[PDB]
């Protein structure tokens, strides 16, 4: 029962290093380990991670090996190095959450009562999905469905911790996408937001197409019981707005007349002084 | 670059700070300030700060590793 | 410099009051036999 | 057999781990052995680093307790690589970035084990905001007496920028191995505004009632700036212009109170209108 | 069944679709609100009623075609606006 | 403070004994005070002694008697009820 | 660094003064125990961490010792 | 001395509760243990041991270790409840063995096939067709339930060999509840 | 049970402790001027979760030793001193021990 | 605008160097030696810069 | 004996100071003290 999960920038680098280290000697295209954090409240700040040997058999995708002995040994050493970290879940790449998901969650649940698995990719940036968090709740069903694995999603956001924010600041020190160049950045933000909305709507469209063609089961219970209501408040007020959008004029009064007047007068005065100075200097030179 | 630099200079007046007293003033960009410790120091003064609120005595903060009037 | 306010018998630990800084619990250096060090005498405690 | 202007490359994760471990125990002092690869005679690279539980009287030869040293390096190879131990964390909370006689005694043994190993010093207190005080050190050879000035050489190449610091001069000095951070493109793809980009929150209109209050709060004082500008425009009437126009203090108007205000007002009042009108057509 | 634009309906419609009296219509709508199936509002002098929903129901494949079409039109419009902004602002975007 | 705390200490230790605070006129003087209060530590010491005296029930047996060559200046609190009460 | 406990809170807690007149709160009581404690008892603390290491035997300064 | 590691597939099936060799059957799987490998380390003190269950798709209860206390402790709690699994059970052990240290150690899987299996006919393709190129060794122990001689299981060793192999042997101790001497003496290993 | 009492024993051997100080003013919604018992003064604020409650211009806070952000509340100490004029005993007296008045 | 990126840049570096102490000199000894008196601590025989 | 039971407030002397500020501080401190409980009545004796 977690409202949100926050990842410390050290963990993302941890996963990226793991993927590079293995893939330099690997081709299975899946690095999987178990992380540690502090389940202080509804929020769970995963703050560090390690590795664990993991091999999986492509036949049936159901034969594998996770060295729980490695689990205990690694955790013991990390406990000696610091006692404030508790094992709270695992991590793995390969956005294609493979079959042995609930199985591994079962195996690792013998070290936590509320284990939460956050999936970390090593690639995309166009959208804003650096990671997503999943939980293994086996609530049987509602309505009339049979039981199943029924993994679930927990909201996530990449966090920070002082003395590490400094590290990242230095490590980047080039893009510096802060309020620098504020007007240009605001326009780029409006463009990027439109692109993101396009992408999300397109994903919804693809799912709707796939469900209508019958390829996938109709998730009446929750998937579209919310899409309909969302479709139900695409603000359509187009009768009194014709007069409710004179607040645009209220903004425009300032943002046009006052700003343009001030900048025009200032520029005129600056030109006046510069020309006067240069003319006097040239005249006096000879 | 300039915008980043202004942000960086602004980022010096935050965080924990230590209180002291503006004992006396010297050439601009510099002054002498007391301290909560009681070991009156010599400090450099941030330019962006005001000038009409620097009373002969006053409560001012100082950087922990710089003891600069921020 | 520092004084000694106790010398735990059969326990090598000693307690000293330096002067104005604070009190402490100290170990006796190997170079000095415990018998040569008593209660109330002035000891040459080192820094660090 | 001679040093030069040599570059030590610390991985991004390595730097992050150094800083986190240092700050976790700031009041005390910490120690952490370094794993890396001895690239070549002028390139020592450390890929990742690992910490050693805070035991003993402090940073000393006790951090190398074999029982713990062997078992980590072991299990670590099982998954990843054996990069041989190359250096150590160390940490001086409020003591600049110096090396003391005990530290020299320690690093002497590590030098013996290796031939060119390095000793890092990461300051967890002073280094904040936008400062990294991570300086790398090596033990000057005991044959100081008379030799080519230092083992630095510096005759091979001119890389010497970022000359020696201040405190190290006061304390034991004369190496200061130059440090250069490697950053894979992917490693910075994340750790980027992935750390704070926005996600889709640009198409937010901002509290409208708040906007109409901020705008008045700004324009009302723009009026005062205008009054001051008039006053300062009557000035320059040939009394002592060259000197006076520069000696007049008070945040000259069209540089800190009439220009910045116009620039902020423009940006805010335009972004608001753009967002409003964009949403007027995105949603139907 | 109304196309989400003219949700304001008239008591005549409720009566003809509910075989209840004109007078009783207001009570029926008030009961609906009270139970909590709609969240509109009731007005008289205009002889109309204003609705707004929070209780959605099940659907069928044919009814999903309308939703798909609405989404497709919305996506086309969003793409158009994004392209317009990107093209016009191209001078200052970078 | 440590001196007084201990002095009334080691009295429960070696339970049978009686304490005599000679020249009490100095350790406790009438409740004059300094606006600076930097030289007011003696008042803290006297209050500590008073507290010790208060925290004492006739079940325990460690008596205290003291002399004051000038009863005039003694703080009119060390004579309240259960602290030094009998006068000779 | 010899010290004492002054205001045991239990909100399991402590408030330690030192011979350096440094009043410092403690997050967790020392590696000792919550019963072997009382409002004032010489207990050692670490040089910087300021935990509560082994308690101490009540010893009297010479100034008061030489008064029997 | 020992050019081999050790992993064991200790059955856990629902049928494992039965009087066929002793108290409650499995009570005997536990029986060899204390010799099921006690004998294997009765070898140079550098042998390696393991443990793998085979019910409910089977988990792993021990990672290769020159220790036995852990394997015994896990054995104490092996409650039998569920249908036996194989093929997948053997492949899990195979992977675990691949993750063995001291490459000098050869592989060995001692299969305590008790309760009946559901394996199809030509399971050999995955059951044995690999161990050759992987130079693996598998041993089969039939805890009774020898349905029609379980030629299906015998075919595993049959696929083994091809010239030389079989490990020690696929010994099916008779349903006579004699003991584990049959798993103590019979195994020359 | 011994292992249990040892695990927490070693685990607690990490805590570093705070500095006991009394807040003085309320500079901003996130900047509160705070002093220390020793005497030096500082400027700090809540950590990330403190209720930002009353914290009147007097109260006990245990600031951190590195960042110094206020960490926790703390009630008044009342060290044995002039600080204990409080002897409200509610109801254990009657005219049963009067002097005839 | 290059002026700004310097008149505001160099100020940061020259604002992060350890400050100075304030003291009272007494009896300048032989040239290149003085006897200052710091506030909390005792008198130090400080040197003299080249300026 | 009444429903006050709170009488004690041993005399009143500590409110003596050299400026009205400290007296106002002490009196509001005691007033809040009284406000703490049910009707509180403050003994004012011990004056010279
Ligand atoms: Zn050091």
């Amino acid at each position: 029962a977690v409202q949100k999960v926050v990842v410390h920038p050290l963990v993302l680098l941890s996963v990226v290093d793991h993927f590079n280290r293995i893939g330099k000697v690997g081709n299975q295209k899946r690095v999987v380990g178990v992380l540690l954090g502090s389940w202080q409240k509804k929020v769970l700040d995963v703050s560090n991670s390690f590795a664990v040997p993991f091999d999986e058999d492509d036949k049936d995708d159901s034969v594998w090996f996770l060295d729980h002995d490695y689990l205990e040994n690694m955790y013991g050493m990390f406990k000696k190095v610091n006692a404030r970290e508790r094992i709270v879940g695992w991590y793995h790449t390969g956005p294609k959450l493979h079959k042995n998901d609930i199985a591994i969650n079962e195996l690792m649940k013998r070290y936590c009562p509320n284990s939460v698995l956050v999936i970390i990719d090593v690639k995309p940036k166009d959208l804003g999905l650096p990671t997503e968090a999943y939980i293994s709740v086996e609530e049987v069903h509602d309505d009339g469905t049979p039981t199943s694995k029924t993994f679930e999603h927990v909201t996530s956001e990449i966090g920070a911790e002082e003395a590490e924010e400094v590290g990242v600041e230095h490590l980047l020190r080039d893009i510096k996408d802060t309020t620098v160049g504020t007007l240009s950045q605001r326009i780029t933000n409006q463009v990027h937001g439109l692109k993101g909305l396009n992408s999300k709507l397109l994903d919804i469209r693809s799912y709707l197409e796939k469900v209508a063609t019958g390829k996938l089961p109709i998730n009446h219970q929750i998937i579209y019981q919310l899409q309909d209501v969302f479709n139900l408040l695409p603000d359509v007020s187009l009768q009194e707005f014709v007069k409710a959008f004179y607040l645009k004029t209220n903004d425009q009064m300032v943002v046009v007349y006052l700003a343009s007047l001030i900048r025009s007068v200032v520029a005129l005065h600056n030109l006046i002084n510069n020309k006067i100075a240069n003319r006097d200097a040239e005249k006096k030179e000879g | 670059e300039f915008l980043h630099a202004q942000e960086e200079v602004k980022r010096i007046q935050s965080i924990p700070l230590v209180i002291g007293q503006f004992l006396e003033a010297v050439d601009q960009n510099t002054a002498i300030v007391g301290s909560t410790t009681g070991s009156n120091y010599y400090v450099r003064i941030l330019s962006t700060i005001d000038r009409e609120l620097l009373k002969p005595n006053a409560s001012v903060a100082l950087h922990k590793h710089s003891n600069a009037l921020v | 410099c520092t004084k000694i306010i106790n010398a735990d018998s059969e326990d090598p630990k000693y307690i000293i009051n330096v002067k104005q800084f604070a009190k402490f619990v100290v170990d006796l250096s190997d170079q000095v036999a415990p018998t040569d060090i008593e209660e109330g005498m002035r000891v040459g405690v080192d820094r660090n | 057999a001679v040093d030069t202007a040599e570059q030590v490359y610390i991985s991004s994760l390595a730097l992050l781990k150094m800083l986190k471990h240092g700050r976790a125990g700031v009041p005390m002092e910490v120690m952490g052995l370094m794993l890396g690869e001895f690239v070549d005679d002028y390139t020592v690279r450390v890929i990742d680093v690992f910490a050693m539980p805070q035991s003993g009287t402090g940073v000393s030869v006790e951090a190398v307790d074999p029982v713990f040293q062997a078992k980590m390096l072991d299990m670590l190879k099982q998954t990843g690589r054996p990069e041989m131990v190359v250096g150590w964390y160390h940490s001086h909370p409020g003591f600049g970035c110096w090396l003391s006689g005990v530290d020299i005694n320690t690093q002497q043994s590590f030098e013996a084990l290796s031939e060119r190993a390095v000793a890092v010093v990461v300051d967890p207190i002073q280094s904040v905001k936008g400062k990294v005080v991570i300086d790398a050190f090596r033990l000057i050879n005991a044959n100081m007496m008379v030799l080519g000035h230092e083992p630095r050489q510096t005759t091979s190449n001119l890389g010497h920028l970022n000359k020696p610091s201040i405190q190290a001069l006061i304390h034991g000095l004369n190496y200061s191995i130059t440090i250069n951070y490697r950053k894979n493109e992917l490693e910075q793809k994340m750790l980027l505004n992935l750390h704070k980009k926005s996600w889709m929150e640009g198409l937010t209109l901002q509290d409208y009632s708040e906007h109409c209050k901020h705008n008045e709060s700004v324009v009302k004082e723009m009026l005062e700036l205008a009054k001051n500008y008039n006053k300062a425009v009557e000035e320059e009437d040939k009394m002592t212009p060259e000197q006076l126009a520069i000696k007049n203090v008070g945040k000259q108007d069209p540089k800190r109170h009439l220009e910045e205000h116009v620039d902020v007002l423009m940006t805010s009042n335009i972004v608001q209108c753009l967002a409003a009108m964009l949403d007027t057509v995105v949603f139907k | 069944t109304r196309p989400a634009n003219h949700r304001q309906l008239t008591f005549e419609e409720i009566a003809k679709s509910a075989k209840i009296t004109v007078n009783e219509v207001e009570l029926l709508v008030m009961k609906a609100l009270s139970v909590g199936l709609v969240k509109g509002s009731i007005d008289e002098v205009d002889k109309r009623v204003h609705m707004t929903w929070v209780q959605p129901r099940v659907l069928d494949l044919q009814q999903i075609k309308g939703m798909k079409d609405r989404l497709e039109f919305w996506c086309t419009d969003v793409k158009s606006m994004e392209m317009l902004v990107e093209h016009q602002a191209h001078d200052i975007l970078t | 403070a440590k001196l007084v705390r201990d002095a009334f200490a080691l009295a429960k230790e070696k339970a049978p004994s009686i304490i005599f605070i000679d020249e009490l006129d100095a350790i406790g003087t009438k409740r004059f005070d300094s606006e600076k209060a930097g030289d007011r530590e003696v008042q803290r010491t006297m209050l500590e002694l008073l507290n010790q005296l208060d925290g004492f029930q006739p079940n325990t047996q460690v008596k205290v008697i003291a002399a004051t060559n000038r009863v005039d200046i003694l703080d009119p609190a060390l004579l309240r009820s259960g602290r030094l009460d009998r006068k000779i | 660094l010899v010290s004492n406990v002054i205001e045991l809170l239990d909100v399991k807690c402590a408030v330690i003064k030192t011979s350096t007149r440094q009043t410092y709160f403690l997050p967790v009581i020392g590696l000792v125990d919550a019963e072997k404690l009382k409002p004032g008892d010489l207990v050692g603390v670490n040089k910087d961490s300021y935990l509560i290491l082994e308690t101490l035997p009540t010893e009297y300064d010479s100034r008061v010792k030489a008064m029997e | 001395m020992v050019l081999e590691s050790t992993m064991v597939c200790v059955d856990n099936s629902e049928y494992m509760r039965n009087g066929d060799f002793l108290p409650t059957r499995l009570q005997a799987q536990q029986d060899a243990v204390n010799i099921v490998c006690h004998s294997k380390t009765r070898s140079n003190p550098e042998n390696n041991v393991g443990l793998i269950t085979l019910a409910n798709d089977c988990e792993v209860l021990t990672t290769l270790t020159p220790d036995t206390g852990r394997i015994l402790s896990k054995l104490h709690t092996v409650q039998p409840k569920g249908k036996i699994t194989f093929c997948t059970g053997i492949r899990v052990a195979h992977l675990a063995l691949k993750h063995r240290q001291g490459k000098n150690h050869k592989m060995r899987i001692i299969a305590f096939v008790g309760s009946p299996v559901e394996d199809n006919e030509k399971d050999l393709v995955k059951l044995a067709k690999r161990l050759k190129k992987e130079k693996v060794n598998v041993d089969i122990i039939n805890f009774g339930e020898e349905e029609v001689n379980t030629e299906k299981l015998t075919a595993f060793v049959n696929t083994l060999n091809g010239k030389d192999g079989t490990g020690s042997h696929l010994v099916t101790v008779p349903p006579g509840p004699s003991l584990a001497d049959a798993l103590i003496s019979s195994p020359i290993l | 049970k011994q292992y249990e009492k040892s695990e927490n024993d070693l685990k607690a051997l990490q805590s570093v402790g705070q500095i006991v100080g009394e807040v003085l003013k309320q500079l901003t919604e996130e900047k509160f001027i705070v002093k220390a018992t020793n005497g030096p003064r500082y400027v700090v604020g809540c950590r990330r979760q403190l209720d930002k409650s009353k914290l009147k211009p007097g109260t006990r806070v245990a600031l951190d030793m590195t960042t110094l952000t206020i960490m926790r509340y703390l009630p008044r100490e009342v060290d044995p001193l002039v600080y204990n004029m409080s002897h409200e005993d509610p109801g254990n007296v009657s005219y049963s021990e009067i002097g005839g008045l | 605008l290059n002026a700004k990126v310097r008149l505001l840049r160099e100020e940061l570096q020259l604002l992060q160097e350890q400050g100075s102490y304030v003291g009272e000199v007494v009896r300048a000894m032989d040239k290149k030696k003085v006897l200052v008196k710091v506030h909390p601590e005792g008198k130090f025989v400080v040197d003299v810069d080249k300026n | 004996s009444q429903l006050d039971c709170n009488f004690l407030k041993v005399v009143s002397s500590s409110i003596v100071d050299k400026y009205i500020g400290e007296s106002a501080r002490l009196i509001r401190e005691m007033f809040n003290y009284a406000r703490d409980h049910q009707p509180c009545i403050i003994f004012m004796d011990e004056i010279d």
